[PDB]
């Protein structure tokens, strides 16, 4: 009995092993992406497209939150555009103006 | 009966691998949410395909066919090549994104994309020639609009042939898809490696229930059964859990391309 | 006692087997038990044969079940359990004997028959049958064509039969074999009472000898629990257009599972289906928000599930199971509740749930032209958080005191 | 003696089980393939021997005019224990399984312009077993395997027609089962039985693993031995 | 043997960990090709320094 109850506890011990392991290697890479939006957003501005949020990145600004991390991305968003009539280039005397 | 009693002596073995196996299917979801869910509005081309000479029809959607898919996306399609383990409760859950919404949701970013340049992807979708989209990419690039502009025919017919030649590539070469047709054939060996090892002793006198009860008296078929239970929860837990490693590589891969999508469609990259 | 907004996992369903269907070979050769039993002339006790009976099949249907035996005792298993009982090499031994002899014929009994010409070992296992015979061995003048061992030098090992008729020397000498004084007008006891009895050798050779094999009839397009040739199994058998080889019974598919049996009687092919099965999900708004719920049988009709909330008066069949409880609409929104395969269901008014295909989002049709641009005249600063994990609880685990506390 | 080359020869359905458009790996008792199988020859020659049957033998006969007639098997061939007898005589075959006194030289004799002398065994005693069936260059192939499991003789057969003049045929072709006997006796050696140009081949079998290829018709239409060479091992390992 | 033989009845356990290994050692490969072969032109700088 003592023996089938060992068997029973190793398994039931090894499956949470191996299961926190997993769920580490998701948290390292998670933290991973927020160390590296850290460096990348708050310690600079991001040409990154949807990195530091949705739209032109202006700065962020990080928030300490309960094992974890919340970033206040500021951005950039055009608002209320118009239609114009373009042209690649301008002919003036003979020369193409760009 | 015997058989389900004796395994409620193990616990929440089972209730841990289907808990396991659903955040499995939620985490694919999601994965294929980030990925390609990243246009606020479907954008339509317009009906004149009047693009400065380049040529999108070949991965613009073809209304002809009831899936719109575009020409070279039904070629992948195609190249990817895929019930029976229903048996023994091997259940397959339907992706909750079906196929045509995908295309959809691409045909979205590839019409977003050829009229508005990278403007949908910041804001609202701000129209501008498609021409004068390329000056502004050949801006990005460091060299000056008036080459672009210059040279507007050889580089749509540049375009053009290199989009005939991925045609021709797709259609001709089947190994390209190599990492999808992978990630197939690894689920369903694991799926069939599982239903195989149903016909396994792992030590008893039969791999059949049935036959263990029948030409056996309860303490012995007791005993036995002990060790099919054993075996088979240990091939569930190596099934789970390799499962969920390759999850694991399959979120990384599903991030890896929304980053992707973000910042080479939706954007123009410096990262070389 | 509260449950949050979602969809979430219950007990599956598994539809149960209607019935349970038998299926077997037909029983066309059986042993002659008609010639070993009404058999004209019987062998004597001091002569008893031994005829061998082997492949071939011992129901006793009109054995036990008649009553002209008088006597019928099985001395290691039951008469019911006889006829589902697999036997090996059979040896019928018949002899014709006194009524007050039949006892002797039990192991470990005496008497000048069992003493002399026939003794059972203790251990025996078979089936003893003995009914009177007196209008059939009896004659007026006296049936001495049978013969009973009355002398000799010793006792008999069990299963051995004797012959010689060698003069026994009392001291004083005596012919060994008497004959029997059969009549009509003998008493109860002195008549001639015929005995067969059925001893075989078991568990020691590949199995020649079994009882009959009752089979039912076949169903079909119905979960039931059939048995083909000892092939059990649970499923769904319906006619199929493979095409087995003379030879072959069963047909597995890729992953070594069967999937199509030959019916032994009538010889056809029939597709096992699996009993539909999948998982019940529920479809929740929170528990404050309402109180009732739509249920999911994921991958199943419903044509079918009513075999099983099989009322229904709301179903509709989705590619992810259908759907019981939740109003299917035209119009699409925004997915509230994932159900799969571009079906969501959300909450809404009177107030009900609803099924739809989930959109997208609002279509956009760009005025995209070759001279035409859009250009901001103003700009608005937003501000949008990201959540991020970074870390989770440590945990120490101490194995030893986990596994084995103290002790 | 003379040997020669079984090339694809010697494969049997190991299981009454259909497979449909699949590979199957079994590990069987098979003659291996391009095995060292053994010719006799009956001209001038009468080649009848005391073979040994250990761990089933395949046996191929390239016949014409019906020469071979049966086999002996036992472990004693004295009639001082069990031993199994099939002759397939022109009449419905006994495959008889009874305490023969068998003879130094068994055979059958025919008058050449019937069957006149049948010469196998003095006594019949002690019978147990006595199934009855088929009431009866080289152009017809007889190819048969037979083995001794738990009791159980199996024996395989097929008949494909060759024109070939002194060797074994090149190619594939699967021994249908035809039938199963549950003997339940020991068997150390056998003896084949020839009629008074005529040749037979005895191959071994031996414990293997195969890759047998199963089209939709559930015919095993090619085969693969896992141990004839890395190429073979390789197309196991791949199942392909 | 009578080990190897008892081993077989637990299927292809071990089937699997070699093609697990075998999968990880050939993914090893992977990775130094992909972190150095970016160039398919062996570079050499001039003697002149
Ligand atoms: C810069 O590179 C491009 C190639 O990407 C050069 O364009 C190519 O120029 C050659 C010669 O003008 C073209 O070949 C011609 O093809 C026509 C096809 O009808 C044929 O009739 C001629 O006899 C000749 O073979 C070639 O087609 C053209 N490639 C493309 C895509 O248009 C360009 O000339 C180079 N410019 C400089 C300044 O180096
Ligand atoms: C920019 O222009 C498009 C359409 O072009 C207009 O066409 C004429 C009506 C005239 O007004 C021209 O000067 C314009 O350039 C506008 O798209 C239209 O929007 C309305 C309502 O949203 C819709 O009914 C039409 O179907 C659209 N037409 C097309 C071709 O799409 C667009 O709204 C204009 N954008 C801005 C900021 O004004
Ligand atoms: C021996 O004798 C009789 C044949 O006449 C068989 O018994 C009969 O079986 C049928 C079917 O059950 C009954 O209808 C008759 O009433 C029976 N008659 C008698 C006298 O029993 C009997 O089964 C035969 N059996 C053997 C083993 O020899
Ligand atoms: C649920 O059961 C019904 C009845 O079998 C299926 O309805 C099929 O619909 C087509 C329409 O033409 C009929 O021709 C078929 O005869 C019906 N049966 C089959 C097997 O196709 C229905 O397909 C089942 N539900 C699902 C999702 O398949
Ligand atoms: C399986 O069996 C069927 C029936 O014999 C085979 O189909 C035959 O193929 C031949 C060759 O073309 C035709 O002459 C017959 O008309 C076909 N009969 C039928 C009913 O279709 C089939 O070829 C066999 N499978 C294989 C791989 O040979
Ligand atoms: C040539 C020969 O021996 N033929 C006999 C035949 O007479 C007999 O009917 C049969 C059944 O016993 O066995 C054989
Ligand atoms: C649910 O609604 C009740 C009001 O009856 C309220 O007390 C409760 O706070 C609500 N719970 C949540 C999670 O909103
Ligand atoms: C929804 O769609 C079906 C088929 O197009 C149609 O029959 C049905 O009338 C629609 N629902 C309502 C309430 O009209
Ligand atoms: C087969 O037997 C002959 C007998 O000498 C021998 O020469 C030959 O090498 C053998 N071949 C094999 C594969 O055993
Ligand atoms: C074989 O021979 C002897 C007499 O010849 C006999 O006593 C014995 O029972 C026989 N064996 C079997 C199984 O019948
Ligand atoms: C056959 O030979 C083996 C070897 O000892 C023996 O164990 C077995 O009992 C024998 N079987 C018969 C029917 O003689």
């Amino acid at each position: 009995q003592i023996d089938r109850l060992i068997t029973g506890r190793l398994q039931s011990l090894q499956t949470y092993v191996t299961q926190q392991l997993i769920r580490a290697a998701e948290i390292r890479a998670s933290a991973n992406l927020a160390a590296t939006k850290m460096s990348e957003c708050v310690l600079g501005q991001s040409k990154r497209v949807d990195f530091c949020g949705k739209g032109y990145h202006l700065m962020s600004f990080p928030q300490s939150a309960p094992h974890g991390v919340v970033f206040l991305h500021v951005t950039y968003v055009p608002a209320q555009e118009k239609n114009f009539t373009t042209a690649p280039a301008i002919c003036h005397d003979g020369k193409a103006h760009f | 009966t015997e058989c389900s009693n004796l395994l409620l002596q193990y616990g929440s073995f089972c209730t841990q691998l289907n808990r396991a196996l659903t955040g499995i299917a939620v985490e694919q979801d999601k994965n294929t949410q980030e990925v390609f869910a990243q246009v606020k509005q479907i954008y339509k081309t317009p009906p004149i395909k009047d693009f400065g000479g380049f040529n999108f029809s070949q991965i613009l959607p073809d209304p002809s066919k009831p899936s719109k898919r575009s020409f070279i996306e039904d070629l992948l399609f195609n190249k990817v090549t895929l019930c029976a383990q229903k048996f023994n409760g091997l259940t397959v859950l339907p992706p909750l994104l079906t196929d045509e919404m995908i295309a959809q949701y691409t045909s979205a970013l590839l019409a977003g994309t050829i009229t508005s340049g990278w403007t949908f992807g910041a804001g609202a979708a701000l129209q501008i020639p498609f021409a004068m989209q390329m000056a502004y990419r050949f801006n990005g690039i460091g060299v000056t609009q008036n080459v672009l502009y210059e040279n507007q025919k050889l580089i749509a017919n540049q375009f053009n042939s290199a989009i005939g030649k991925i045609q021709d590539s797709l259609s001709s070469t089947a190994s390209a898809l190599g990492k999808l047709q992978d990630v197939v054939n690894q689920n369903a060996q694991a799926l069939n490696t599982l239903v195989k090892q149903l016909s396994s002793n792992f030590g008893a006198i039969s791999s059949v229930l049935n036959d263990i009860l029948s030409r056996l008296d309860p303490p012995e078929a007791e005993v036995q059964i002990d060790r099919l239970i054993t075996g088979r929860l240990q091939s569930l837990q190596t099934y789970v859990t390799q499962q969920l490693i390759r999850a694991a590589e399959i979120r990384a891969s599903a991030n890896l391309a929304a980053t992707k999508m973000s910042e080479c469609v939706l954007g123009q990259s410096k990262r070389v | 006692f509260t449950v949050e907004k979602g969809i979430y996992q219950t007990s599956n369903f598994r539809v149960q087997p209607t019935e349970s269907i038998v299926r077997f070979p037909n029983i066309t050769n059986l042993c002659p038990f008609g010639e070993v039993f009404n058999a004209t002339r019987f062998a004597s006790v001091y002569a008893w044969n031994r005829k061998r009976i082997s492949n071939c099949v011992a129901d006793y249907s009109v054995l036990y079940n008649s009553a002209s035996f008088s006597t019928f005792k099985c001395y290691g298993v039951s008469p019911t359990k006889l006829n589902d009982l697999c036997f090996t090499n059979v040896y019928a031994d018949s002899f014709v004997i006194r009524g007050d002899e039949v006892r002797q014929i039990a192991p470990g009994q005496t008497g000048k028959i069992a003493d002399y010409n026939y003794k059972l070992p203790d251990d025996f296992t078979g089936c003893v049958i003995a009914w009177n015979s007196n209008n059939l061995d009896s004659k007026v003048g006296g049936n001495y064509n049978y013969l009973y061992r009355l002398f000799r030098k010793s006792n008999l090992k069990p299963f051995e039969r004797d012959i010689s008729t060698e003069i026994y020397q009392a001291g004083n000498c005596y012919f060994p074999l008497q004959s029997y004084g059969f009549q009509p007008t003998n008493g109860v006891g002195y008549q001639p009472y015929r005995v067969v009895v059925l001893s075989f050798e078991l568990l020691h050779a590949p199995a020649t000898v079994c009882g009959p094999k009752k089979s039912t009839n076949l169903v079909k397009n119905k979960c039931v629990n059939f048995n083909f040739n000892g092939l059990t199994g649970t499923g769904v058998l319906t006619e199929s257009n493979k095409k087995f080889l003379p030879f072959q019974q069963f047909g597995r598919d890729i992953a070594d599972t069967t999937d199509a049996v030959r019916d032994p009687q009538t010889l056809e092919i029939l597709d096992i289906t699996p009993c539909s099965f999948g998982g019940v999900s529920v479809i929740t708004p929170g528990t404050n928000t309402s109180n009732q719920v739509a249920v999911l049988y994921q991958g199943v009709n419903c044509t079918e599930v009513p075999v099983a909330y099989s009322t229904g008066s709301n179903v509709f069949q989705t590619r992810a199971g259908c759907l019981i409880g939740a109003e299917h609409v035209n119009n699409s929104y925004e997915c509230d509740i994932p159900i799969g395969a571009g079906i969501c269901a959300s909450y809404q008014t009177s107030q009900s749930i609803i099924a739809y295909t989930m959109s997208l989002g609002a279509e956009n049709s760009v005025a995209y032209s070759n001279n035409s641009i859009a250009i901001p005249t103003n700009f608005t600063i937003s501000v949008t958080t990201e959540i991020l994990p970074v870390s989770m609880t440590k945990t120490s685990v101490d194995c030893t005191m986990y596994i084995c506390g103290d002790s | 003696p003379a040997y020669t080359n079984s090339f694809t020869r010697g494969v049997y359905y190991p299981d009454k089980v259909f497979r449909s458009s699949v590979l199957h790996s079994t590990q069987d008792l098979f003659l291996p393939f391009f095995s060292n199988v053994t010719w006799f020859h009956a001209i001038k020659r009468f080649d009848n021997p005391v073979l040994p049957f250990n761990d089933g033998v395949y046996f191929a006969s390239t016949e014409k005019s019906n020469i071979i007639r049966g086999w002996i098997f036992g472990t004693t061939l004295d009639s001082k224990t069990q031993s199994l007898l099939i002759v397939n005589n022109a009449t419905n075959v006994v495959i008889k399984v009874c305490e023969f006194q068998f003879c130094n030289d068994p055979f059958l004799g025919v008058y050449y312009h019937m069957e006149s002398e049948f010469r196998v065994y003095s006594s019949a005693n002690n019978c147990t077993f006595e199934y009855v069936s088929q009431p009866f260059n080289f152009k017809n192939l007889r190819e048969f395997v037979f083995k001794n499991i738990d009791g159980y003789f199996k024996i395989y057969s097929k008949h494909t027609p060759i024109n070939l003049v002194r060797d074994l045929p090149q190619g594939f072709s699967a021994l249908e089962p035809l039938v199963d006997l549950p003997i339940g006796i020991n068997i150390t050696r056998f003896q084949t039985l020839l009629a008074l140009a005529a040749a037979y081949y005895v191959g071994y079998l031996q414990p293997r693993t195969f890759l047998l290829k199963y089209n939709e018709n559930g015919t095993i239409t090619d085969a693969v031995d896992c141990a004839l060479d890395p190429l073979s091992e390789t197309k196991c390992t791949l199942k392909s």
